[PDB]
C-alpha cells in the first residue's frame, strides 16, 4: 500500500491504482483479462450502472487497462471529488460482486471483443508469439483471453483474491494533494485489503535464444526479431529503439515499428518489419538482421533518445530513470524471430 | 473542499411521463387544445344550432352567414 501523489495547479486529477497482476502473474491463461473486464462491473453495495450515472454528474471516468505487468485501474475527475473516486476504486477492489451473469452477458463479450480486435492485427500477433517464445510460462504467458482453457468465474474470483492484496498494489494520484490522498486512502477499504505477498520475483525472468515461431495468417505479413535484455543493458536497447525508429539510422524506412518493453527485472526489445507482400518483408528484414550484425554506431541516438524517454516518462507514474551516457556501440548476436503472414515466403531463422 | 457524496433526489414520474415533461409540454398542449377547437369551429360551421350559439356572434362575419329571405318565398 504505497501512496504517492505528484500535485499541480490545475483542474484534472488522475488516480491509479497499479496491481501486479497482469497476464504475466495469470494461472489460467486469460483470467488477467477477465479480472480486468470485470473490474468496474457492479459491487455488492453500489451497482455498475449508479456508478457511471454518479461519475458522470461529478464529472470524471474510470478505466481498467491490462498490461503485461500491471493492472491499472485509473480514474480521471474534477479536483475536488478525490474521496469519491478513492472510495469507488476501493470498493472496486474489496468487493466486486462476481455474478455468473455478469460473465455471460459483459465480461465475455468484452474480452472476445478485445481478442477479436487483436487477433485482426499481425503485429499484436506477432509480439504475443516473442513473449511466448523468448519466455514460455512467465511473460509469455497470453495477454488475452481466447478460450483455449476453461477459465471459469471461481477462478476469476481465485485470482482476484491472490493479486488485489495489500501489499501487491500501489496508488498514484497525478494532480493530488498527496497528504488529503493518504488520509483518504485510510478511512476507505484499502486498509481493509488483505496484506498479502507481492508478487514481483526480484530475479531474472529466466528467457530463451534463436527460438523461432512461425504463424499463419491471412492478411498482412510481419517479421519480427526479439531479443531478452537485462537490466544493465536496458538504455542500449532504448537508444537502439530510437535510433531505428529515428531518422538517423538508414533502416527506418524498412523497419515498421521497434521499442523496448521495460519491467522492473529486464525488458524485450521487439523489431517488426511489416508489409502487404512478402517479398519486400523478406528482403527488408535480411537487410535489417545483416545491417544490425554488423555494428552500429548508436552515439548520435543519445539526446534525441533522452528527449523520446522523458516524452515517454511523464506519463507514466513509476520512471527507471536509465543512464544514457555509457551507450556507445551495438552488434546483434542472438535473438529471437517470428513471422507471420504469408509464412512460406518469409525467411527462416537460418537465412538471416 | 472535497465532495464524497452525489446529492440528488429521484424526481417524480409514471414510467415513461416525468413531471417535468409535463411541464415543459404543458404550454403546447394548451395551444393543441385551441387549435383543435378552431378545428372544430370548422368542421362544425354549417351546423346551425352552433351557428346560432356561436358563429353568429361573430363581429365581421356574424351577420354574413344568416339568410335575408322572407317568410313569403320559403315553403317551410
Amino acid at each position: 500500500l504505497t501512496v504517492s501523489a505528484r500535485d499541480a495547479p490545475t483542474k484534472i486529477s488522475t488516480l491509479a491504482v497499479k496491481v501486479h497482476g497482469g497476464s504475466r502473474y495469470a494461472t489460467k491463461d486469460g483470467v488477467a483479462h477477465l479480472l480486468n473486464r470485470f473490474n468496474f462491473q457492479n459491487t455488492n453495495t453500489r451497482s455498475a450502472l449508479k456508478l457511471v450515472r454518479e461519475s458522470e454528474l461529478l464529472g470524471g471516468t474510470f478505466k481498467s487497462t491490462l498490461d503485461r505487468e500491471y493492472i491499472t485501474l485509473k480514474a480521471t475527475f474534477l479536483k475536488d471529488d478525490l474521496p469519491y473516486y478513492v472510495n469507488a476504486l476501493a470498493d472496486v477492489l474489496y468487493k466486486t460482486a462476481f455474478k455468473p451473469h455478469e460473465l455471460t452477458e459483459s465480461v465475455l463479450p468484452a474480452a472476445r471483443y478485445d481478442y477479436a480486435v487483436a487477433e485482426q492485427c499481425p503485429v499484436k500477433s506477432a509480439e504475443d508469439q516473442l513473449y511466448a517464445i523468448t519466455f514460455r510460462k512467465g511473460l509469455g504467458n497470453p495477454l488475452l483471453y481466447d478460450g483455449v482453457e476453461r477459465v471459469s468465474l471461481q477462478d476469476i474470483k481465485d485470482f482476484a483474491d491472490k493479486v488485489y492484496t495489500k501489499e501487491n498494489l500501489e496508488v498514484s494520484g497525478e494532480n493530488v494533494v498527496e497528504a488529503d490522498l493518504k488520509r483518504f486512502v485510510d478511512e476507505s477499504l484499502l486498509s481493509t485489503l488483505p496484506a498479502g505477498k507481492s508478487l514481483v520475483s526480484k530475479s531474472e525472468p529466466k528467457f530463451f535464444l534463436g527460438e523461432e515461431n512461425r504463424v499463419r495468417f491471412i492478411g498482412d505479413s510481419v517479421a519480427a526479431i526479439g531479443i531478452p535484455v537485462n537490466k544493465a543493458s536496458l538504455a542500449q536497447y532504448e537508444v537502439l529503439a530510437n535510433y531505428l525508429t529515428s531518422a538517423l539510422s538508414e533502416l527506418s524506412g524498412l523497419i515498421s515499428s521497434a521499442k523496448l518493453d521495460k519491467f522492473t527485472d529486464g525488458g524485450l526489445f521487439t523489431l517488426f518489419v511489416r508489409d502487404q507482400d512478402s517479398a519486400v518483408v523478406s528482403s527488408n528484414i535480411k537487410k535489417i538482421v545483416a545491417d544490425l550484425k554488423k555494428g552500429k554506431d548508436l552515439s548520435p541516438a543519445i539526446n534525441y533518445t533522452k528527449l523520446k524517454n522523458a516524452v515517454q516518462n511523464e506519463s507514466v507514474s513509476s520512471p527507471i530513470e536509465l543512464n544514457f551516457d555509457a551507450v556507445k556501440d551495438f552488434k546483434l548476436g542472438k535473438f529471437n524471430y517470428v513471422a507471420v503472414g504469408d509464412v512460406s515466403n518469409l525467411p527462416y531463422l537460418d537465412e538471416l | 473542499a472535497y465532495t464524497s457524496h452525489l446529492s440528488s433526489k429521484t424526481g417524480l414520474h409514471f414510467g415513461r411521463l416525468s413531471l417535468r415533461s409535463l411541464t415543459a409540454y404543458a404550454p403546447n398542449l394548451m395551444l393543441w387544445g385551441g387549435a383543435s377547437m378552431l378545428g372544430l369551429f370548422v368542421f362544425t360551421e354549417g351546423w346551425p344550432k352552433f351557428q346560432d350559439t356561436l358563429y353568429k356572434k361573430i363581429p365581421l362575419l356574424g351577420p354574413t352567414l344568416e339568410d335575408h329571405t322572407p317568410p313569403e318565398d320559403k315553403p317551410n
